[PDB]
């Protein structure tokens, strides 16, 4: 069946080096060219380079010459990509993909699952969780601000899962090497403050689990 | 296959109806 | 074009 | 380097209609162009090879055409599982280059944003910082302007925006806008205003609070 299984995610500091694996199965490995492609958060795709695994020949995107080094181990049927001089601009998802034999008449017909690379000098930091209350016949919006944590991800649920429906958890943004996000929730007017809304924030990397009950803040 | 069958197929794709010659 | 990576463009130099 | 231009970064459609995604090469690339599909959270998957050939297993509603510079991927009778990103690529000469992508989205009736402003919490104020948050929720189409005013002056410094993709369930968009200040700058001002301008109305939606009333 054509199948490419990539190595696990990588979270390292700038200036270091990393080596990502891509194990092929289900075809004659030696002569099919293997491409490498990256995807930065929210962006499109950029081609890095290609390797002829049997011959060992390579061709590089000029932007990646001397940053990327592509190799192949015919024994294990594994392709390798090494990235040096890592900066935070290199944080991205890296894909290997199979193309046709010897030369690319068909490009990237099977893709590996991708490898996430995160390049950061920051250290594991738990999030500060702040309530977003609006004060007090339709529908009221509450929020949970999840600020200054590293690394991704956090998960926000509302009322230990009880609320699910009117939930927006926004994408995080990187401000000064730390991540921030907010999660909105809309519950019936006769549910709040009448009853109880609590946000549950979990940040596994710091071993954190916090609940913030939303209390009114009648401004005016 | 070896190299030449794949090379000759690529030549056929690239050179369209203007043909090509090939001697190994 | 078999040990080294060629490009379909580089092959145009063999047509008619 | 060849540039592959997908002139349309977003395309709305209804299930069962016909869509045509263009891709123009910067120079002649013969028929060495490929089309890929990428669903959210997934690897790309190959669709069309050598400009017009379907890969094995890909449904027949997908059709690739073109030669020279103007290439096209036409989907007849678009289905819901077709909502995704589509990238062209050229492999005529190195480096291989991708188009910058077309996101295919479901069309729906216009919806104005529900705008909510929230003062920074006293929890955060005791840490020397003050984040003012504004939600702009459940609107359609995606385009929206957000403007903050502190004591009537347009404030652009300290504002970080965040957008969701189209909602799996009701097809709308959402947006948070967050003004992050030091406590001292925050307590230096009184009136904080979040202003949204969306096509559903000539008037901005205006939400505000006065700090001396919290």
């Amino acid at each position: 069946q054509v199948q490419l299984q990539q190595s696990g995610a990588e979270l390292v500091r700038p200036g270091t080096s990393v080596k990502v694996s891509c194990k092929a199965s289900g075809y004659a490995f030696t002569n099919h060219l293997i491409e490498w492609v990256n995807q930065r958060p929210g962006q499109g795709l950029e081609w890095i380079g290609v390797i002829n695994p049997g011959s060992g020949g390579t061709k590089y995107n000029e932007k990646f010459k001397g940053k990327a080094t592509l190799t192949a181990d015919k024994s294990s049927s594994t392709a390798y990509m090494q990235l040096s001089r890592l900066t935070s601009d290199d944080s991205a998802v890296y894909f290997c993909a199979r193309s046709s034999e010897f030369i690319t008449t068909v490009a990237a017909d099977y893709w590996g699952q991708g490898t996430t690379l995160t390049v950061s000098s920051a250290k594991t930091t738990p999030p500060s969780v702040y309530p977003l209350a609006p004060g007090s016949n339709s529908m009221v919006t509450l929020g949970c601000l999840v600020k200054g944590y590293f690394p991704e991800p956090v998960t926000v649920t509302w009322n230990s899962g009880s609320l699910s429906s009117g939930v927006h958890t926004f994408p995080a943004v990187l401000q000064s090497d730390l991540y921030t996000l907010s999660s909105s929730v809309t519950v019936p007017s006769s549910t709040w403050p009448s009853e109880t809304v609590t946000c549950n924030v979990a940040h596994p990397a710091s071993s954190t689990k916090v609940d913030k009950k939303i209390v009114p803040r009648d401004c005016g | 296959h070896l190299c030449g069958s794949h090379l000759v197929e690529a030549l056929y794709l690239v050179c369209g109806e203007r043909g090509f010659f090939y001697t190994p | 074009c078999c040990t080294s990576i060629c490009s379909l463009y580089q092959l145009e130099n063999y047509c008619n | 380097d060849i540039v592959m231009t997908q002139s349309q970064k977003f395309m709305s459609t209804s299930v069962g209609d016909r869509v045509s995604i263009t891709c123009k090469a910067s120079q002649n690339v013969r028929t060495a162009v490929a089309w890929y599909q990428q669903r959210p959270g997934q690897s790309p998957k190959a669709l069309i090879y050598l400009a017009s050939n379907r890969h094995t297993g890909v449904p027949d509603r997908f059709t690739g055409s073109g030669s020279g510079t103007d290439f096209t991927l036409t989907i007849t009778n678009v289905q819901s599982e077709d909502l995704a990103d589509y990238f062209c690529l050229q492999h005529w000469n190195y480096p291989l280059t991708f188009g910058s992508g077309t996101k295919l989205e479901i069309k729906r009736a216009d919806a104005a944003p529900t705008v909510s402003i929230f003062p920074p919490s006293s929890e955060q104020l005791t840490s020397g910082g003050a984040s003012v948050v504004c939600f702009l929720n459940n609107f359609y189409p995606k385009d929206i302007n957000v403007k903050w005013k502190i004591d009537g002056s347009e404030r652009q410094n300290g504002v970080l925006n965040s957008w969701t993709d189209q909602d799996s369930k009701d097809s709308t968009y959402s947006m948070s806008s967050t003004l992050t200040l030091t406590k001292d700058e925050y307590e230096r001002h009184n009136s904080y205003t979040c202003e949204a301008t969306h096509k559903t109305s000539t008037s901005p939606i205006v939400k505000s609070f006065n700090r001396n009333e919290c």
